[PDB]
């Protein structure tokens, strides 16, 4: 009962990042900032409707914006960036504690060459709203109308009428 | 028994029917009855003797499986859909196998062939509350589910209590089980209209209750558990018997006493609801209850039996247990046919 | 390695099949033993560590040691062995027979309900939070400390309770 | 049964709402057989416990007829104000659905045929 | 998941038969009675688990605690019959029928 | 897999070990035991109840899990002060 | 599926015995197999001998009660031909009381199963032509 | 429910959990949340009897998305009607589906 609607592979054929979760995790403090409204306005079209199938124009945004950033991390201050992926994925769980005297270095590099400020504690915990240009829909759940409740009943509450109408205990 | 530990085991006696009526999780109705279960075994076995063990043993036992029983019903209604609480969207085998646990936790039959061993193995303090507040709760469960039952099952479950606890309370002496068997047939008679309209199962449980309770604290007064031993009631202490009497008429339910409004208008639904037949089943063997307890009457009241000498260094003597409250639920019993619609 | 929790699930069967034929309780208590094992190890392959852990800490730790203890010290195996168990245990084997060619004939007329045994291994995790931290059974269990306490407060009661339950009842 | 009708104020004895009723006249008979069960109770006792009836526990007496009274007085309030409630839903379901009614006007036994059944 | 589930309360069934019938014993029909009591809390557990939810998971906590003290006091209760009659039988039990 | 294959190698070199040993040569009751065993049930399924603290601590209501641990732990040791008081760790019969 | 026990009333009370004598059997012998079960898982006797045996004169009196009742039920129907009139199920339930009392050797108890089973028999009918009906389902 | 004392008090001590959508500790989410979220919608204002009929088209699909028997089974025919093709000898399972792909 119903179809459903699905794109096409030959479509959504975006050439990924297929890079490591290392240097995911790394990079990831300045990526906070750096290409975050395209990060927002996607995660907010993606929890106002449910439909991956209609989220999808604001993917490849995001990954072209995650690559035209690795990409000036290329130009720009590479080994230091290498040798730190290459300082954090030696551990286990990937903690920033090991590989401090390796990141500050990374961070005024960044800086002399480019205005990015590593963010601060607890500046990505935080919600701020996005100015968009796309509307907000009602019923995302598709859903149904409400059948409409019992008919309430009114009026002045007074007495019985002849009594309790029991067998002749009239009171 | 210390104490501390009667308060406590009064308390969590107490406690356990009241969440399991005041919680609307049917985890929480399961945990109330184990604690009704657990607080009350001691009670049961305290005197320590190989009677009171064994009656323990069995009540223990039946009442386990039928916890876990309930507890399988609840758990495959949580598989089904989701929530902790029966809906009217449930294959009909839980309700039947929760109805069957219920009724070997109540005392109904065919369930019912421990009732009778474990009131007999216990004494009087604590079968009144065996079978006047450890039937509230597992009452309180159907309440809130009466609407999508097996009358079917039902019906037949109540007639063959009224059936079986008729034809054994026609023999038994013992006034212990004696009672046992009038509180199957009237749990009986309520199971029988409570899909139907369950407040009634309520004045009927109520009614059963304040003719018990009384009768029980008739018979702790002088431990006398048969009736060679209560028919001397009119050499020990005179006054009881106006009473006596009465309150058992009532519990066969005569008109003119409580104990007949019950059946009346119990009667009067299952006509509106057409269930006629079994009407006149319930009607036409409810008279043996009312002979065997006008059996008891001639015992005690109508005519006097053989005394014992060593009744008059009784006599000598003097007694003041029985409290107000008996003779106030006595005539709360008998004498308040004429408020039945206050009633309802 | 896909029929894994099918035959977790037929063991347990088996315990149980074989505590229903009482059976001597000294080659009882092993058939319970084994079925608590192997109800804790298909909770652990359905992901409730937690659970399982609980259950090899408290059941066995807790219970069957104690009931091993009650029954060597007030308990004696009467000579009752008029080659009980090797009769039940012929018993046993018809029964599982029986309930191998029961689930046989069962696949037949049920395919998609009772059992699917075509694609046997599919069907047991659902749906998953694959970037998600906090959903392991200890938040839930944990839950009692912040919501839900009337659990623990109940339980706390039952113990309570039940101490002087069995000592009033000892004596 | 009704106690899921439309705010059902749960666990509330006598309702605000319970004040357009008239109370009982305190000589309703219904309070003077409770009075009367009060008497009889004291009476029950004292024969029980072995003392004197009609002559003694005046104090007893005298509280056993107030508590039943002043019992009977507010349970019968709630029974009435049930009771109401019952023929105002009643009514107002009536009112919503006449269809369900049919008003038939019988007719005269002239038109009517009362056939015979003699002697 | 279904097969398994219905395997459990197949075992569940199982014991239930255990604790119906006898082979002269009591500790037999307390240990079927642990065997239901596992299955149990295992079908919950399960079912909580499949379906992800967690606020439900107090449950089967609350039934083996439950469970834990209900069989102490039925082993406290088979221990006074051990010791006020010489054994642990079932047959011992014909008092009451009077 | 893994635990599989050590469990299997432990229980295998166990077994290599007491073949080896078979081939190269060639009662009343006392009440204070069930009462010791039925304490240490009790006590058990208070470390079911108590176990989940590391994740409990890290909620927001710590007025409410301080509150419940305390009252866990001060009923349990007053039931445990009345089994002393009454007798239940005296062994002397 | 049920149909073994509606086919009863398939056709009305006439023609068919061959059929409605092999329900009544049945029934007969389910009711036997049930009373039998109980009054063997209760009031025990001595070898697995003698249970069956009991067993067995339960289930086969059954079946013989239900068989000469409805047999006499269908060819009373046949002759008398005053097929909904209850006096048919009456004289059979009679039939079979009297063969309950022949196989128990109480003459006693043959006259009272008579006219119990008649009148219950004869209300039965009562009750499938009337529609009053039993198990009912609950509408005030 | 029966002795409706918690209303009374307007508090809440089981009723909070009594089914599958409500509060979850850290915001995770059930199965069936939203089927759950809407079958409560259609059946609150009416009792009962309305909703055991006017509810279905938002209850069966609650109940298949948790147990999904419709779907099993329609998995199961696939994959039945494929291994037949596959013994007939007129399929032949691409790479994908085969064991390797260019995945992301
Ligand atoms: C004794 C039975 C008492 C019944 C009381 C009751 O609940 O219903 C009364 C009420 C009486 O009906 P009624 O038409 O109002 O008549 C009462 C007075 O005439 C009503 O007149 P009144 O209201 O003016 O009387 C007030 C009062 C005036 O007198 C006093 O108050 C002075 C007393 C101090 O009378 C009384 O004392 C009483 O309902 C009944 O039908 C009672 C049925 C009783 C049948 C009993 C059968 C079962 C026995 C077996």
């Amino acid at each position: 009962p119903g179809i459903v609607e699905l794109p096409t592979l030959e479509e959504l054929k975006v050439e990924e990042v297929k890079v490591s979760s290392a240097v995911l995790k790394a990079a990831a403090h300045h990526y906070g900032a750096q290409c975050d409204k395209t990060n927002k306005e996607f995660m907010l079209c993606r929890w106002e409707e449910k439909d991956p199938r209609r989220c999808l124009k604001e993917g490849k945004l995001v990954n072209g914006c995650a690559l035209n950033f690795f990409r000036q991390i290329k130009s720009h201050c590479a080994e230091p960036f290498t040798e730190y992926w290459t300082c954090l994925d030696y551990s286990n769980m990937q903690l920033f504690r090991h590989c401090r005297q390796q990141q500050a270095k990374f961070d005024q590099c960044v800086l002399d060459k480019l205005g990015w400020v590593r963010p601060d504690l607890g500046q990505l915990s935080k919600v701020t709203k996005v100015k968009t240009d796309r509307p907000l829909p009602e019923n995302p759940y598709h859903s149904r109308a409400r059948p409409e409740p019992n008919p309430v009943i009114e009026g002045d509450l007074k007495p019985a009428k002849h009594g309790t109408r029991f067998f002749f205990w009239t009171v | 028994m210390n104490p501390i530990t009667l308060a406590i085991i009064y308390f969590t006696i107490f406690l356990g029917p009241v969440i399991t009526m005041s919680s609307t999780n049917l985890m929480l109705m399961w945990v109330g009855l184990e604690f009704s279960l657990l607080a009350i075994i001691p009670m049961l076995i305290n005197k320590k003797n190989p009677r009171s063990t064994e009656a323990a043993t069995k009540y223990f036992v039946t009442q386990a499986t039928a916890s876990m029983i309930i507890l399988l019903a609840i758990v495959l209604n949580y598989k089904q859909l989701g929530t902790w609480m029966f809906q009217q969207q449930t294959n009909g085998l839980i309700l039947n196998m929760t109805l069957m646990a219920l009724s070997m936790k109540l005392g109904l039959a065919p369930f019912h062939f421990w009732l009778p061993e474990v009131t007999q193995g216990i004494p009087l303090h604590m079968g009144l509350i065996l079978l006047t507040w450890q039937k509230i709760a597992p009452l309180s469960i159907l309440i809130q589910i009466y609407p999508l039952l097996n009358s079917t099952i039902i019906l037949m479950l109540a007639i063959t209590s009224i059936f079986m606890g008729a034809w054994g309370g026609l023999n038994q002496t013992q006034m212990r089980k004696i009672m046992a068997y009038s509180s199957i047939a009237h749990m009986g008679w309520m199971l029988a209209i409570l899909p139907y309209n369950p407040s009634l199962t309520l004045l009927n449980l109520m009614i059963y209750i304040i003719l018990t309770a009384p009768m029980f604290m008739a018979l702790m007064l002088n431990n006398s558990m048969t009736i060679n031993s209560i028919s001397l009631l009119w050499n020990k202490t005179p006054a009881m018997l106006t009473m006596i009497s009465l309150m058992l008429l009532s519990l066969g339910g005569l008109p003119p006493l409580t104990g007949f409004l019950p059946k009346w208008i119990i009667i009067t639904e299952l006509m509106k609801n057409n269930c006629l037949i079994m009407a006149t089943l319930m009607a036409m063997m409810a008279l043996l209850n009312l002979f065997f307890y006008t059996r008891l009457i001639y015992s005690t009241s109508l005519t006097m039996f053989p005394t014992n000498n060593n009744s008059k260094m009784m006599t000598h003597q003097t007694k003041t247990k029985p409290n107000l409250m008996f003779s106030t639920l006595a005539i709360m019993s008998t004498m308040t046919l004429p408020l039945a619609p206050q009633l309802i | 390695m896909n029929n894994y929790i099918f035959v977790l699930s037929s063991l347990f069967l088996v315990g149980c099949l074989g505590l229903a034929l009482k059976p001597s309780l000294i080659y009882g208590g092993l058939g319970l033993i084994v079925s608590g094992f192997v109800g804790c190890l298909m909770v652990l392959g359905f992901g409730g560590s937690f659970l399982g852990l609980m259950v090899f800490l408290i059941y066995l730790g807790g219970m069957l040691v104690v009931f091993g203890y009650t029954t060597a010290m007030a308990t004696e195996e009467y000579p009752e062995t008029w080659g009980s168990n090797w009769l039940i245990l012929g018993f046993l084997v018809l029964g599982v027979i029986m309930e191998v060619f029961l689930i046989c004939v069962l696949n037949y007329y049920d395919e998609v309900g009772v059992i699917n045994l075509d694609g046997l291994g599919d069907w047991l995790m659902y749906e998953v939070d694959d970037v998600g931290v906090m959903l392991e059974g200890g938040i839930g269990v944990a839950a009692m400390y912040s919501c839900a306490t009337w659990m623990m407060v109940v339980a706390g009661w039952s113990l309570f309770a039940g101490i002087f339950i069995i000592i009033e009842i000892t004596r | 049964m009704m106690n899921g009708r439309p705010g059902h104020e749960p666990l509330k004895f006598l309702p605000d709402e319970a004040r357009s009723l008239p109370p009982p006249k305190l000589n309703d008979p219904r309070l003077v057989y409770m009075g009367l069960l009060g008497y009889c109770t004291g009476l029950m006792d004292n024969m029980l416990r072995m003392r004197p009836v009609m002559r003694a526990g005046l104090h007893r007496q005298l509280l056993f007829v107030t508590s039943f009274v002043f019992a009977g007085y507010f349970y019968l309030k709630r029974q009435n104000y049930l009771y109401a409630v019952k023929d105002h839903d009643m009514f107002g379901y009536i009112k919503l659905h006449p269809e369900d009614f049919p008003e038939k006007e019988k007719k005269t036994y002239a038109e009517i045929l009362e056939p015979f059944h003699p002697v | 998941m279904p097969s398994t589930f219905f395997n459990l309360t197949m075992a569940f069934s199982l014991s239930l038969l255990g604790t119906l019938m006898f082979r002269s014993h009591l500790m037999s029909t307390l240990l079927c009675l642990e065997g239901m009591v596992l299955s149990l809390f295992i079908m919950t557990s399960v079912t909580s688990l499949n379906s992800n939810s967690m606020s439900s998971m107090p449950i089967p906590i609350t039934i083996l605690v439950f469970a834990a003290c209900e069989a102490a006091v039925g082993l406290a209760l088979l221990v006074k019959v051990s010791n006020t009659y010489g054994t642990d039988y079932v047959q011992n039990l014909n008092l009451l029928q009077c | 897999m893994n635990l599989y294959t050590v469990i299997f190698i432990n229980i295998l070199l166990s077994l290599t070990l007491i073949l080896v040993a078979f081939w190269l040569p060639q009662l009343p009751f006392s009440m204070k035991f069930f009462l010791v065993a039925i304490t240490f049930l009790l006590f058990d399924l208070e470390i079911a109840l108590l176990l989940p603290l590391p994740w409990a601590i890290q909620t927001i209501k710590t007025s409410t899990m301080m509150i419940m641990a305390f009252i866990l732990v001060t009923i349990l040791s007053l039931g445990l002060a009345y089994e002393w008081t009454q007798k239940g760790l005296e062994w002397t019969e | 599926v049920k149909r073994f026990f509606e086919s009863y009333h398939e056709v009305p009370d006439g023609t068919q015995c061959h059929r409605k004598t092999y329900i009544t059997t049945a029934l007969g012998g389910i009711c036997g197999i049930i009373g039998s079960a109980y009054s063997v898982s209760l009031n025990p006797a001595d070898s697995t001998l003698e249970a069956v045996a009991r067993v067995g004169r339960y289930t086969f009196t059954a079946a013989a009660i239900g068989a000469m009742f409805g047999l006499t039920t269908c060819v009373s129907a046949q002759v008398r031909e005053k097929p909904d009139d209850p006096l048919n199920y009456f004289i059979g339930g009679c039939a079979g009381g009297l063969t309950l009392g022949a196989r128990t050797h109480s003459y006693g108890t043959a006259a009272m199963g008579c006219v119990y089973m008649g009148t219950a028999a004869a209300l039965f009918k009562i009750g499938k032509l009337e529609g009053w009906e039993l198990f009912p389902t609950p509408k005030v | 429910p029966f002795l409706d004392i918690q209303k009374k008090l307007g508090i809440s001590l089981d009723r909070h959990f009594m089914f599958l959508s409500a509060e979850q500790p850290y915001k995770n989410a059930a199965r069936c949340h939203a089927f759950e979220k809407e079958w409560i919608e259609c059946a609150h204002g009416i009792g009962g009897t309305r909703a055991k009929k006017e509810c279905k088209i938002e209850f069966d699909d609650f109940e298949e998305c948790l147990l999904r028997y419709k779907t099993m089974r329609r998995m199961h025919d696939i994959k039945k009607q494929r291994e037949k093709l596959m013994k007939e000898g007129k399929y032949t399972p691409p790479p994908h589906h085969s064991g390797r792909e260019e995945p992301r």
